[PDB]
RNA sequence: AGUGAUUCUGCGACGCUUGCCAACGCCAGAUCACUCUGGUUCAAUGUCGGGGCGCUAAAUCACUUGCAUACGACUUGG
RNA sequence: AAGCGUUGGAUUGUUCACCCACUAAUAGGGAACGUGAGCUGGGUUUAGACCGUCGUGAGACAGGUUAGUUUUACCCUACUG
RNA sequence: UUUCUAGCGAAACCACAGCCAAGGGAACGGGCUUGGCAAAAAUAGCGGGGAAAGAAGACCCUGUUGAGCUUGACUCUAGUUU
RNA sequence: ACUGGAACCGGUACGGACUCAGGGAAUCCGACUGUCUAAUUAAAACAGAGGUGACAGAUGGUCCUUGCGGACGUUGACUGUC
RNA sequence: GCCUCUAGUCGAUAGAAUAAUGUAGGUAAGGGAAGUCGGCAAACUAGAUCCGUAACUUCGGGAAAAGGAUUGGCUCCAGUG
RNA sequence: GCCGUUGCGACAAGGUCGUAACGAGUAGGAAGGUCGUGGCGGUUGCGUUGAAGGCUGAGCGUAGGCUCGGCUGGAGCUUCCGUCAGUGCAGAUCGUAAUGGUAGUAGCAAAUAUUCAAGUUCGAUCCUUGAAGACUGAAGUGG
RNA sequence: ACGUUUCCGACCCGUCUUGAAACACGGAUUGCGGAGUGCUUGUCUACUGCGAGUCAAAGGGUGUUAAAACCUUGCGGCGAA
RNA sequence: UAAAUAUCGACUCGAUUGCGAUAGCGAACAAGUACCGUGAGGGAAAGUUGCAAAGGACUUUGAAGAGAGAGUUCAAGAGAACGUGAAAUCGCUGGAGUGGAACCGGAGACAGUUGAU
């Protein structure tokens, strides 16, 4: 239902996968991404998997506000970063998707490389909290749509 | 409108900020002033606060009430094993001020010494000084360091000498050294430059550097204690118990006007771990390695003549045994125990009677300091209590 | 070889040039009247190729230490 | 010449006042009569209640008396680390 | 508890924004004038300032705006007496 | 089943935890038990028993109802209300 | 009050660590209200047996006034149908 | 030098032109508006070979605004003349709908407490079984 | 030309007010909606028709692109004292 | 005691210089409905695929949501919350700036855009 932010420049040696309204946080889940900008897929899998085990961190460049420091930031060049692991989980599982497509395109699934990557917001989902003096606020959700494009790169 | 009653401020605005030293060791910000007519020594050196002890000694202080009787006094002691002199560095007055003009490494440096240049040394391939080793025995290198060594005769006001403490001979875990730059003091320019050249990878020992009965300064970091609030980190006073809200603060942090706190009024933050030097320490013993036959009885004295080493009834707490060089200061020196302390020779003249006060042992408390030690030694305490189910058993 | 407020000087040795007279004697020189050329103005750097000597490191993460510590950080060891 | 000090208490909500005592000294003041998202709430300063005087009365009284909810910082800056 | 982590996840508030001294100004400036100055991004605290937030001041006055109550106010009235 | 008593024993101690008023001398107000401003006032405020006074013998007194009629009253001064 | 049996629960988002400030508990040398508007808060007292108990009084009270001694375990003695 | 206003003037024109002087403005008053909006009576045209609407390059006008290009869109729109009006928004602690910084922040801390092995499942601190450890403690967390 | 960079100038709008950038109030942001109207009665002014007249009412007659248009007043309104 | 007169409340009809989904009745729709209050009573929001469901067969990864291919269709970037799809707000790619505000007027320069019988 979203249209891909880009196009890959060729899309015979390319592969893309999308998911939308996934409820995961959509900050948590672009750092998380914006992380993996560049990466070859392998790498990009090992790296999700050492954020799960946390042996990796997920450097938070935009929204890190009241994020605490650890020292695994180092590597990133930052004061700040996390281990989201539902966005670990998610991306690992988009992750997956594309390299199926890869498979069904037939491309060497050992030469991608992670092209473009994009988390945009999705339509927030509704809840309530109940306050002080009888009144009620929202408690709402803001789960992302997520895009990735893989490309084979020579 | 005036505080109605006067009191002093809490805590010495010349001592902030009360943040953490920059670094874990002490720098000498000062070293004694220089006179060239005596003789060439050393002016600095570093030791571990292994820990404290209290002594008995008779007091010569004429007009006291205490004069000719005994006093216990506390002292805290500092093992000060022998360093290696691992360079010598020399400083040219400009309009800005010292300035380094060259540095001459000795050929051969000690793995430890050559450690400090180092975070994963195990690691690394340990190429440190391993192309300037090779100066030495090569001709342009050898006239490099000739001349290196003419510069500083010529052109240098001030000569210090790279100094490195021996980690080994220790048995601790850490091998890693400390390096530190120490003025040499006496003679001329020409006269500091051969020597430091004759002692170039040689041993210094302590008592070459301070004399007994002399008042000295240690410089260094204090013990740490974290974040504290104001009523720990500067002293102010408890507020009532009614107070809501806390009563560890401080009430009023400022007036209306100037709309800004200011830099003078108490807040919570790190208390602990400064930088400090405190000046006049008086020296009461010089004491020798116990692996050696001189200092084979390091704990005694001449009126107590039981056979024991300074270190107490089953170890230093949290230190070790102390089996190089010590030094006995007298009172409370900074820093817990294992803290490096960098003592340095007084910059004053002392003139008061305490400074030249001739200091007399006449017994060393070695009993334990963990609990209450009811013995001076080990054999003392089996000859008091006879024998035991152990020994029964191992008969 | 000297210069200490790090570069700059003196002495050589070796290369590349550089002055005047016969003498504008002789050959070349011109873009039509000026419009950013000194009628290719000079400097600073980045990067990509070839060569000439030349070298063959470290941080960091994770463990560990406790003199340090809210988290980072600090002190140690493999 | 404001570098540095200029206190412990009895009575009063008290600022003041007065006295006891020590002291080198017990100097005077400002900072929104500094300082309530710092406290407290004794006083003042709602609603309950009592007294005196005043008022025909409802009620009044810098006259006295007793009891009377003290909210929010996670933002920017400043300051501390 | 706060703190750090995983998951989850609000609200108040918001002209624009946030370093100071003096000046003059609607007589107490974050902005204006003259000076002092001026270097990323951030974590934990803090309660000086934002004449901080909550509420079209319950104090005072004005209004030819009220209401509760009183009476020797004006005008009436149930009831009752004759 | 409970009561009184005697030897001996230990240990920091014997209502070994638990449960459960500190005491006293005075002054002011209210006699007491009680009630009350639900969500800032539990009081010296209200009530109270006791005291005094007023009206009423029923064809009456005090009240309600638009009216009809009704309540005290299944009452009658040692009663009824105020 | 405290512990347990039958019956029923482990449902209160979890993990690491134990900084400041906090909320709730527990102690503190010597002094003992000097704190504060004010002993607010906390501490002190306490069960049971024997003994002893003032002013005042409406003769009923005050009164648990005040204030002392005893208290465990074990082996026995005596009494009470 | 140019624009406009005012006065005067020329010209067979609700127009053009010439000329001299002049041009501050709140409250307020007038004038002009081929400035803009929606109807009606008429008139002029465009449209599935792409209208309205929407996004935005080359221009025009002192301005209100307008024209054209490109892309989207799929069915209406429009000139001029009269006349009419539910005719122009930055505010009203405006109405209504949506959305930000705060902010991945405050926070999810009362009622003692969970652990081990296994089952099921793609997936188990939380569901189920067994073993253990605790709690309510009969004026119960029971019936 | 709503890009960057330089030199000069440059306080946030609306409002009440003698005086606002104000430590005066409303305003976090955007869309859409949002406020001098209708009618009766006056008066003046401008335009149109007729003119000592003018307009005619209710009504009637006719009209089928029939709620229109067209015709129609001894008498009524205003004016002529 | 009929007629001329009043009146759309009821039943049945014809129109309009009216509104065009925040408008017009509160209600264009399962509207006096959902929902609220003990009760008297209060009272919404909510129109649109396409000519035609032809409403996406089949392959493939996944537990699934969902995605990658494919097919239908004038067209699906008309895909079911479906015509168009604005602003605020927000994410990515490239360029450029970046010392305690940012914006703005005047005047150039650069980049860029555009015209040249």
């Amino acid at each position: 239902k979203v249209h891909y932010s880009r196009a890959p420049e060729n899309s015979t040696k390319s592969c893309k996968a999308r998911g939308s309204d996934l409820r995961v946080h959509f900050k948590n889940t672009h750092e998380a991404a914006m992380a993996l900008r560049g990466m070859p897929l392998r790498r990009a899998q090992a790296f999700l998997n050492h954020v799960k085990e946390h042996k990796e961190i997920v450097p938070f460049r935009r929204f890190h506000g009241g994020i605490g420091r650890a020292a695994q930031t180092k590597q990133w060049n930052t004061t700040q970063g996390r281990w989201p692991v539902k966005s670990a989980d998610f991306l690992l599982d988009l992750l997956k998707n594309a390299e199926s497509n890869a498979e069904y395109k037939g491309l060497d699934v050992d030469h991608l490389v992670i092209e473009h990557i994009n988390v945009q917001r999705a339509a927030k989902l509704r809840r309530r909290t109940y306050r002080a003096h009888g009144r009620i606020n929202p408690y709402m959700s803001s789960p992302c749509h997520i895009e990735v494009i893989l490309a084979e790169k020579e | 409108s005036h505080r109605k009653f006067s009191a002093p401020r809490h805590g010495h605005m010349g001592f902030t900020p009360k943040k953490r030293s920059r670094t874990y060791r002490g720098r000498i910000k000062a070293f004694p002033k220089d006179d060239k007519s005596k003789p060439i020594h050393l002016t600095a050196f570093l030791g571990y606060k292994a820990g404290m002890t209290h002594i008995v000694r008779d007091v010569d202080k004429p007009g006291s009430k205490v004069n000719k009787k005994e006093v216990v006094e506390a002292v805290t002691i500092v093992e000060t094993p022998p360093m290696v002199i691992a360079g010598v560095t020399g400083y040219v007055d400009t309009p800005q001020g010292p300035r380094a003009l060259t540095t001459i490494w000795a050929e051969h440096l000690s793995e430890e010494a050559r450690r400090r240049f180092y975070s994963n040394w195990a690691k690394s391939k340990k190429k440190a000084f391993t192309k300037y080793a090779k100066k030495w025995q090569d001709e342009d290198g050898k006239k490099l360091i000739e001349a290196d060594f003419a510069k500083l005769k010529k052109y240098c006001s001030s000569i210090r000498v790279i100094a490195h403490t021996q980690m080994k001979i220790l048995r601790r875990r850490q091998k890693k050294a400390h390096l530190v730059e120490i003025q040499v003091n006496g003679g001329t320019i020409e006269q500091k430059v051969d020597w430091a050249r004759e002692h170039l990878e040689k041993q210094v020992q302590v008592d070459t550097v301070f004399a007994q009965d002399e008042m000295i300064d240690t410089i260094g970091v204090t013990r740490g204690h974290g974040f504290k609030g104001v009523t720990s980190r500067w002293h102010t006073k408890k507020l009532p118990r009614k107070t809501h809200k806390g009563l560890r603060k401080v009430a009023c942090i400022g007036a209306w006007h100037p709309s800004r706190v200011a830099f003078t009024v108490a807040r919570a933050g790190q208390k602990g771990f400064h930088h400090r030097t405190i000046i006049n320490n008086k020296i009461y013993r010089i004491g020798k390695s116990a692996l050696t036959e001189e200092g084979k009885n390091n704990g005694s004295t001449e009126f107590d003549l039981t056979q024991k080493t300074i270190t107490p009834m089953g170890g230093f707490p949290r230190y070790g045994i102390v089996n190089q060089d010590y030094i006995m200061l007298r009172g409370a020196v900074l820093g817990p125990k294992k803290r490096l302390i960098t003592l340095r020779k007084s910059l004053i003249t002392q003139t008061k009677r305490v400074a030249h006060e001739k200091i007399n042992l006449k017994w060393i408390d070695t009993s334990s300091k963990t609990g209450h030690g009811r013995f001076q030694t080990t054999a003392e305490k089996r000859a008091f209590m006879g024998k035991l189910k152990r020994d029964f058993l191992a008969e």
